[PDB]
């Protein structure tokens, strides 16, 4: 089971810009070694074979190079069709193995997520489950923080957490985070928090609601 | 051109099994090898296995020996991923691709494993509580609970809207919506959260109500 | 003086071959032959079994002797009796 290694989960680029994506062999692959492209929905596009060989269509931007244990696709004047998720794959042995990806964004302003928390409302309630939902929303960078308290105290069983792709039009994400108890848990506590942690401050974004008021 | 024509998405009960086709033109796939590979959202993509239809000769990879059975048919030009007691780590997009490769692939099938029955929705509106709103915006939004299968459409009746995927949730799926209108229409103005489920024909409207 | 010829792995669609110099002056016996091919075109994959076969450039017959090769042709070695039918030039 050779290993693939894509040391970059996110690289953020800029039109225009050359951007290199390695992908580092666990034991020697010769040149044996594969390149795909990759977007939201859609099957892979083959890129490189053989290491370095362009597949027919694949602009000349794209170049594939490295072998043994080191290898390198290249983009040269990126454009916004380039944003998009990169593996690559060996076929020295089996089995066959890829890596775990490499995504392009784009590189955005700083930005500070909107924070906004709601109860569960009361139509859920009578149903006898409560959902309180935070959401993050246009913030960048991609890396963040959510912690939920109640009365305090930290919870973290039960919350789901769904991120948006970045935005193609202002570079920024998105996030969801959603706490799920009994409406009999619910209704054990009174105050309900959102904390959000982002390179934007030093101290958290806290959002929360008190039931009583 | 050369073209690997997958079967469509399909779901099935768990313990049970299902048979995936990838069929090819523009070439014989008597004169190739025919991939399979697996992809879901965090673990990537996974190489199940490989079959030369010329002999049937078959190579799987160790975590799908027993779970896939690849086979092949040179007169239907067609290759087959057979996947047996299925279980909830079988939920993913499987794809077929032409060699060692993968210079062409299918276009994907989306095989959902669950004992879940269709299930419309229960769409709970979000509104803050217990306070007037600051600043030039107020972000509103649509909690979308316990529905089966995936595909709903959230359209909002009032700015900015956000549609967050659906996660799995108990067994059926959850997600969230979120709209910004200028704090001057709301709540002044009616905002409305209309949630469509095409596989139960439930079209559900819900009022974004202050307080 | 030898017969320069070309080895193509069966079923590889993207593997350019390897040139070869053959004859009796350069292996011992056809078997001495299939076993650096084995040796020169091994890949875990297309050839998992090294080289037992020979085939001319279309698949119409195998090759069974250094004397059968001919200067300047291609060939295609396979592990098994199923000729792969690709473009491999
Ligand atoms: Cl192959």
């Amino acid at each position: 089971d050779i290993v693939m290694t894509q040391s970059q989960k996110l690289m953020s680029t800029s039109v225009g810009d050359r951007v290199s994506i390695t992908c580092k062999a666990s034991q020697i692959v010769d040149t044996a070694v594969a390149w795909y492209q990759q977007k939201p929905g859609q099957s892979p596009k083959p890129l490189i074979y053989l290491a370095s060989n362009r597949h027919t269509g694949v602009p000349d931007r794209f170049t594939g190079s490295g072998s043994g244990t080191d290898f390198t696709l290249t983009i040269n004047n990126v454009q916004s069709d380039d944003l998009a998720d990169y593996f690559c794959l060996q076929h020295w042995n089996y089995p066959l193995t890829f890596g775990a990806g490499t995504k392009l964004e784009l590189k955005g302003a700083d930005a500070a997520p909107t924070v906004s928390i709601f109860p569960p409302s009361s139509e859920q309630l009578t149903s006898g489950g409560a959902s309180v939902v935070c959401f993050l929303n246009n913030f960048y960078p991609k890396d963040i923080n959510v912690k939920w308290k109640i009365d305090g105290s930290e919870r973290q069983n039960g919350v789901l957490n769904s991120w948006t792709d970045q935005d193609s039009k202002d570079s920024t994400y998105s996030m969801s985070s959603t706490l799920t108890l009994t409406k009999d848990e619910y209704e054990r506590h009174n105050s309900y928090t959102c904390e959000a942690t982002h390179k934007t401050s030093t101290s958290p974004i806290v959002k929360s609601f008190n039931r009583n008021e | 051109q050369v073209q690997l024509q997958q079967s469509g998405a399909d779901l099935v009960r768990p313990g049970a099994s299902v048979k995936l086709s990838c069929t090819a033109s523009g070439f014989d796939i008597k004169d190739d090898y025919v991939h399979w590979v697996k992809q879901r959202p965090e673990q990537g993509l996974e190489w199940i296995g490989r079959i030369d239809p010329a002999n049937g000769a078959t190579k799987y990879a160790p975590k799908f020996q027993d779970k896939a059975t690849l086979t092949a048919d040179t007169s239907s030009n067609t290759a087959y991923l057979q996947l047996s007691s299925l279980t909830s780590e079988d939920t993913a997009v499987y794809y077929c691709g032409r060699s060692k490769y993968f210079d062409s692939w299918g276009q994907g099938t989306t095989l959902t494993v669950s004992s879940a029955k269709t299930t419309p929705p229960s769409v709970y509106p979000l509104a803050p509580g217990c306070g007037d709103t600051t600043g030039s915006s107020v972000t509103l939004g649509c909690l979308v609970k316990g529905y089966f299968p995936e595909s709903v459409t959230v359209t909002w009746n009032s700015s900015s809207v956000h549609t967050f995927p659906a996660l799995l949730q108990s067994g059926l799926y959850t997600m969230s919506s979120s709209v910004t209108v200028p704090s001057s229409t709301w709540p002044s103005q009616t905002v409305t959260c209309s949630v469509a489920h095409p596989a139960s024909s439930t079209t559900v409207d819900k009022k974004l109500e202050p307080s | 003086a030898a017969k320069k010829v070309r080895f193509y792995r069966n079923g590889d669609r993207y593997f350019k071959g390897i040139v070869y110099a053959v004859s009796s002056d350069r292996f011992r016996s056809f078997d001495a032959l299939l076993a650096d091919l084995t040796r020169s075109l091994s890949d875990n994959i297309n050839l998992p079994q090294g080289v037992r076969y020979i085939y001319t450039i279309d698949g119409s017959r195998k090759i069974g002797s250094m004397d059968e090769l001919e200067e300047g042709e291609s060939y295609v070695c396979s592990s098994d009796n199923f000729f792969k039918k690709v473009e491999y030039t």
